[PDB]
């Protein structure tokens, strides 16, 4: 979508 | 939403050899911690000073490193996180300790892990 992170882009 | 505030701050309360950190540019983090040539077992525990309720478990796979941060110790459970395609938003610490031998390390690789090679 836009962010990055993990589990989800956050 | 969530991401709205936050500018420039610094906080690192440690009294031992703790391997916990706050806001570390995960993007640039893999540039530094992704220099280790070990297996998908070199993990770290830091998150963000931007995400009020944000904790991430960082890995060191044999290609790169990652950051799993989405949900911390909530009142609906405990450590609420997983992976790029997982759903383990439950306990961690206690599980990590014992399961350290055979837990859910990185997505589809060496799930086994120990520590990281940066500070000590």
């Amino acid at each position: 979508p836009q962010p990055e992170y993990v589990n989800q882009p956050d | 939403g969530s991401p709205a505030s936050g500018t420039s701050l610094s906080a690192a309360i440690h009294r031992t050899q703790l391997w916990f950190h706050g806001r570390i540019s995960r993007e640039e983090s893999q540039r530094l911690i992704g220099q280790q040539g070990l297996v998908d077992g070199l993990f770290l525990v830091r998150e963000s000073q931007r995400n009020p309720q944000g904790f991430v478990l960082s890995l060191c796979h044999l290609q790169k490193v990652k950051h799993y941060l989405i949900l911390p110790s909530e009142e609906e459970g405990r450590l609420y996180f997983s992976m790029d395609d997982g759903q383990t938003r439950f306990t961690d610490l206690l599980q990590l300790v014992e399961f350290h031998q055979l837990n859910r390390g990185i997505l589809p690789c060496l799930l086994r892990h120990c520590c990281t090679r940066v500070a000590l």
